[PDB]
């Protein structure tokens, strides 16, 4: 899980 | 590599989790928030139920506002746009506070910045306002 | 690890994670890193793929048939897969050969092409790309 918008 | 702790990998285990169980066809803020209160041992969790914030004053309230679907969802369910937003804001959260982690106070943090969607929504109308819940996590940590 | 990429670069993996999560898949692999070079559009990758006739409906179906139906209620957490993972740490290697201080979405191309042993590796070969063929393309369209 990546969380850049 | 990844930045979020086993915690706030079980959090967003059980929003799915709880999106599915409402009938919901997203993962939202909403059940990012019951995934916090969910996993009971973080700090975001300890501090939610210090404001009295319970696990089922929030379904209670998710149901008055959106209410069960009418069918199950199947698969993965997706994130609104706003949960994808909470989640980066989180990320956010913890490289100014010079952390290289993301744990549930920094979901917490970034769920309370946004402060727009349904879980602000059910945090205001269930007596705890978005600063009091912002400072009940900081002087946790 | 992704200090130095490219806020297109960083795209590309954001597409990838959503393609696992819309295919109810539980991992993110090398084919859905593939699948986010594509969607991106603008990257040296995306050209370098289009020229090679590399579709995203024909990389897409070719990896439903591979991996199949899975369960109802599924775990939400989906990781990179280890293959995933190389392909990444073999993105920044490629980079750093090249004298770049960043990393692209033409070096992730290469950097998958470089483990060249999973699902993307798999769906190039089987729709006419060999991967020497890809490594070439995105090489001489970085070169003008």
């Amino acid at each position: 899980l990546v969380a850049w918008g | 590599f990844e930045r979020f702790t086993d915690r706030a990998r079980r959090v967003v285990v059980l929003a799915q989790e709880e999106a599915r169980m409402l009938n919901h066809n997203y993962i939202g803020t909403e059940h990012i928030l019951l995934g916090l209160i969910h996993e009971g041992e973080g700090v975001a969790a300890k501090s939610l139920e210090s404001l009295g914030i319970s696990l089922e004053g929030v379904r209670s309230q998710v149901e008055e506002i959106i209410g069960q679907g009418q069918q199950a969802p199947s698969g993965h369910i997706p994130f609104t746009p706003r949960a994808k937003k909470v989640l980066e804001l989180s990320l956010r959260e913890a490289l100014q506070l010079g952390h290289n982690y993301i744990g549930t106070e920094h979901i917490l943090l970034g769920l309370i910045r946004e402060g727009e969607g349904v879980a602000a929504q059910v945090l205001v109308k269930l007596g705890a306002e978005l600063t009091r819940v912002r400072q009940q996590v900081i002087q946790l940590l």
